[PDB]
């Protein structure tokens, strides 16, 4: 009966190593993504626009590409023990409305939290910066100042390596591009190859946002693989 | 045979080669084992191709001093005829190897997101016991036949003499196509995509970029280099014979002077591949 | 809610404070006296042969 | 105001709390036990390495009788395996994939999971029918589960990030007493032997013992700088010990109501994950981040040993009933017995 | 236990000067990296300033840059932030949180709603 039954724990371990490996080449094929932002950050917008209890999950696909995306709402407000465990993601993609020059300082304290976090330290972090229209139609009232709330977009021009839009306005440009320097300073501050960010320009209308989310997963497993098939 | 040649410069060229390769191909065989722990099929490739090296650096006493005693195999003919076989077989293992390493990097770089199933431990094993398999079917076509020459002024002239068989020429014609002309242009695509796939990346600094794009340009040039005249003289040479159904003796002599180009790859190519290798180096 | 919240603690604390103390020395004699005469038993503490290793 | 003078009496009692704790100091762990021979460096080799999992490991516990282990990993699995022939005896596939604690009923019959979900899953792991299945799926709670144990067949203990504890019957699935306290999140929980009462870890730098029955906080304990990670009741249940990112691990008594020991080098830096005693109580065996663990001596405050072989973090670490073994889990997929 | 108690709050005419402390008693001093927050009426926490360990990469929030200033003493475990030429704007509770883990350069929750390690905190007001 020992043996026996010392033969029929084998077959049991056997069927579940089958399955493992089953289940393994699924697991690396798929892509884990991470959302962060503020309640006004614009998340549910774009996590529509590839859409279409507790943790939310939304899954989209583009060039027959799997892509997990995970929301976390359910949590307080409370985050250095719940974060640790996405250190292991693809990347975190975060969602900052630039129109807001109040929550800004919060966010780019969040932004500079999660780049020197020790278990996140290696995480590239796919900045989304959404409902620039906002930012364009308030820049053109006049009516809020980023010098209130930043005193250095007084002394700042916009850098020659910008791409404006025919209709964005110089000063809708230098403002984008004053914001996204702002985060650029954080991200540039610490962190070799091994971390990087790379910031959009969104909208509520942008409907391209997973195509742009597709190819820097794709750069950021290109610089892995430089990394670990050895050529760097 | 000028064998001035032979007794001079084969030996310190083959020693040289000898006593850097040892220790470098087993590091290389060191270092190939870890990275094959921690699940890299470039660990299975990168120990299939240092093993290579380690058996040529293993057999190349009997043809030194095959070479310094005026290319006279004094020792038993099965001996030659064995060290021939080990040549012939590690020079293709390791061409087979390169670009399948070549072919490994450009799929994991170029397209990162797919791809998986030929990404794997058990296709790199696959793929290293077929190329080791084939290579010593191939190679055992010379094994049957005959390489000892005896040549009364009696030596052993082990594969050297103008000329030889003809079926040794239809070797020579497949030698020289499937084991240089397919790892060439393989190993040159394969690396020029992989250099327009590093440029257009956004992580790599620039000083990784240039660092990156020496490496391709040092290892195609190194391939060419050690690998071009061996087969190209060897084309040479039956285009020099098959053709014709002094000169000829000089033609030779170039021909075993590839031979130690070839033999230089043995140091060329684990350095290259292991040390500048960062992961390697720790 | 404040004054709610922070009442709680002076109850609570309240409640922690009548409660009988007993001296270190004491705690400390006790919990040495578990370890002592518990030591023969533990594998971790003395390694035991690898007849009765279950692992070796 | 009401506020102001409340709080001066809160503070007056805290006042009075610490004089009454002072007042039973006498001598320190080290005065009385100076004079014991040290147990010596003891060597531990890592006769078992459990491997299978996909992802990072993120607790572990063992059962009643010390062959079947449990993990949790965030790859979606809790799949459990027989450490003494490397088998693995089932595998539990999760609807959240998302993990941080596990727990083995005393019977040997139920295993629980939970994580980001803030639902404690209880599946059947010796149904008639031998496949496992959710039984009870226990929903409530307004936070992530960070600890969970098993009281009983039919009753559990969870702790999560909504800064409650609670008491939970399979049977219905309503609590039965919310354990409310703690101004941070609670980490880990231990149950004592006696199974009355219990310690639970928060990130409040706070320890606070509760008693299932009455559902109240009976003490507090109150030694640490940073949040708590781990705690572990020492085996006869006057004691237990406490781990936190200050890179320290102290062990208060329950009757004086203090801290006896803080186990800590200069070099450590990192924090403590995880913590256990061993059965005896000499050996105070505490996880790290810095891909090691190690062995304190839990009388004397001197390290004995270093458990090094894990490549990433280490997450969980349990010692056995019998005390013959000590497994730790860690973020490189590996599970390890040591021995 | 952790005790962190602020000081320095009171009553100042708009352009005047006053001096936030906050005794840290409880814990290790220089391993830590302190921050300071604060809440206007009818409004939720906001970052001020923070510091790291000695006295290095200190940093402000865009709304106070240049008016503002802190430093800490690790030889009497103490952080003071230094308001001058204060605005109608600036009424608020001023907090002396503190970074939850030592040796880390990344401090998460500073600003939650509910935090550990955070004082009570003075009131700071101007008016005319």
């Amino acid at each position: 009966d020992q043996r026996n039954e010392e033969k029929a724990q084998r077959e049991a371990n056997k069927k579940i190593e089958k399955q493992l490996q089953k289940d393994k080449q699924v697991y690396r094929a798929t892509h884990r993504l991470l959302l962060l932002g503020a309640d006004n950050s614009g998340k549910s917008t774009i996590v529509k626009q590839m859409r279409i209890s507790g943790i939310f999950e939304t899954k989209f696909q583009v060039d027959k590409v799997n892509f997990h995306m995970f929301d976390v709402g359910g949590q307080r407000d409370e985050r250095r023990k719940w974060i640790q465990c996405f250190n292991d993601v693809t990347a975190i993609i975060f969602v900052v409305d630039s129109s807001d020059y109040n929550r800004l300082q919060e966010a780019l304290n969040l932004f500079k939290s999660i780049w020197n976090n020790r278990w996140l330290r290696t995480i590239s972090v796919i900045l989304f910066l959404n409902k620039q229209d906002l930012l364009a139609e308030k820049v053109l009232a006049g009516k809020s100042k980023i010098e209130d709330y930043f005193p250095e977009f007084a002394r700042y021009t916009t850098p020659e390596d910008a791409t404006p839009e025919p209709g964005e306005d110089p000063r809708v440009t230098r403002a984008k591009y004053f914001i996204r320097d702002e985060f650029l300073r954080i991200s540039t501050a610490s962190g070799d190859g091994r971390h990087y960010c790379y910031p959009h320009f969104t909208c509520a209308v942008d409907t391209e946002n997973a195509r742009r989310i597709f190819n820097d997963c794709r750069d950021i497993i290109q610089r892995m693989h430089l990394r670990q098939y050895e050529l760097l | 045979e000028q064998h001035d040649l032979d007794h001079y410069l084969f030996p310190i060229v083959y020693i040289f080669v000898i006593i850097v390769s040892i220790p470098a191909n087993i590091g290389s065989l060191c270092v190939s084992f870890l990275q094959a722990k921690k699940e890299s099929e470039l660990g299975i490739y990168l120990f299939s191709l240092s093993l290579s090296d380690l058996l040529y650096a293993l057999t190349l006493p009997l043809w030194i001093d095959y070479t310094w005693n005026k290319d006279n195999w004094t020792f038993s003919p099965a001996l030659c005829k064995g060290s021939a076989f080990l040549m012939y077989m590690n020079f293709y293992s390791s061409t087979a190897f390169l670009t399948c390493i070549a072919v490994d990097r450009y799929l994991a770089v170029v397209y990162p997101l797919k791809f998986f199933f030929l990404r794997t431990r058990r296709f790199a094993l696959m793929v290293s016991l077929s190329i080791w398999i084939l290579e010593t079917i191939f190679n055992a076509v010379m094994l049957w036949e005959d390489e000892t020459v005896v040549e009364y002024c009696n030596f052993t002239l082990c594969y050297d003499k103008y000329p030889l068989e003809k079926w040794q020429i239809n070797l020579n014609l497949f030698r020289t196509c499937t084991g240089y002309a397919i790892p060439l242009v393989t190993i040159l695509i394969c690396n020029r995509k992989v250099y327009q796939a590093v440029r257009h990346n956004k992580a790599t600094e620039n000083k990784e970029k240039k660092r990156i794009i020496k490496l391709l340009v040092s290892i195609t040039v190194i391939f060419v280099l050690c690998f071009t005249p061996f087969h190209v003289m060897l084309l040479i040479r039956c285009i020099l014979e098959h053709a014709v159904n002094n000169s000829g003796k000089r033609t030779y002599t170039m021909y075993r002077i590839t031979v130690a180009l070839t033999s230089l790859n043995c140091v060329a190519d684990p350095i290259l591949y292991c040390f500048v290798t960062e992961t390697g180096r720790y | 809610a404040s004054i709610a919240q922070a009442r709680k603690l002076v109850e609570q604390l309240k409640m922690e404070a009548n409660i009988d103390r007993i001296k270190v020395s004491k705690a400390a004699a006790d919990l040495m006296a578990y370890c002592e005469a518990h030591a023969k038993e533990d594998p971790l503490l003395t390694p035991v042969p690898a007849s009765e290793n279950p692992f070796r | 105001s009401e506020l102001d003078q409340l709080r001066q009496e809160a503070e007056q009692l805290k006042n009075q709390i610490r004089d009454a704790r002072k007042a039973c100091a006498d001598a320190t762990l080290s005065q009385i036990t100076n004079n014991i021979d040290p147990v010596g460096r003891i060597q531990m080799r890592t006769r078992r390495t459990l491997r299978g999992h996909l992802a990072k490991i993120y607790a572990m516990h063992w059962g009643t009788d010390s062959r079947l282990l449990v993990s949790a990993s965030q790859d979606g699995k809790l799949i459990i395996w027989d450490s003494y022939t490397t088998n693995k005896v089932h595998a539990i596939p999760l609807r959240s994939s998302w993990v941080m604690t596990c727990a083995y009923a005393p019977s040997g019959n139920y295993v629980a999971c939970g994580g980001l979900d803030n639902i404690c899953s209880i599946y059947n792991l010796k149904t008639r029918e031998g496949n496992v299945r959710v039984s009870r799926e226990l929903a409530g709670h307004t936070g992530y589960l960070s600890c969970c144990r098993f009281l009983d067949d039919n009753q559990i203990v969870t702790s999560s990030g909504d800064t409650t504890c609670a008491l939970w019957d399979i049977e219905t699935g309503q609590q039965t007493t919310t354990f409310t306290g703690h101004t941070g999140d609670v980490m880990s929980l231990s149950l004592a032997p006696d199974t009355r009462l219990f310690v639970s870890g928060a990130c409040d730098a706070s320890a606070k013992l509760w008693d299932v029955r009455e559902g109240m906080c009976r003490q507090t304990f109150t030694g640490h700088e940073s949040d708590i990670n781990a705690i572990c009741f020492f085996p006869n249940g006057n004691a237990f010990a406490t781990g936190s990112d200050d890179a320290t691990c102290r062990l208060f008594d329950l009757r004086a109501d203090q801290e006896l020991m803080t186990y800590s080098h200069d070099n450590i830096i990192c924090g403590i994950t995880s913590v256990s005693f061993s059965k005896s109580g000499r050996l105070l065996l505490a996880g790290y981040d810095d891909f090691n663990c190690n062995v304190w001596d839990a009388l004397k405050a001197d390290r004995a040993g270093v458990l090094a072989g894990h490549d990433n973090r280490v997450s969980c670490l349990g010692v056995t009933d019998d005390g013959m073994a000590v497994a730790t889990g860690s973020w490189d997929s590996f599970l390890k017995i040591w021995n | 236990q952790v005790q962190l108690q602020e000081s320095g709050g009171g009553l100042v005419q708009p352009g005047g000067s006053l001096r936030l402390s906050c005794a840290a008693s409880g814990f290790t001093f220089s391993n830590y990296k302190m921050n300071w927050v604060r809440q206007a009426p009818g409004k939720g926490l906001e970052w001020v300033s923070d510091i790291s360990q000695s006295g290095a990469s200190i940093s402000y929030t865009g709304s106070v840059k240049g008016r503002f200033t802190i430093s800490r003493d690790n030889a009497k475990n103490t952080l003071y932030l230094q308001m001058n030429s204060l605005k109608p704007e600036d009424t608020a509770v001023y907090y002396c949180a503190r970074c939850p883990a030592p040796f880390t350069r990344d401090c998460f929750d500073v600003t939650s709603t509910t935090y550990a390690y955070r004082g009570q905190g003075t009131q700071v007001t101007v008016s005319s």
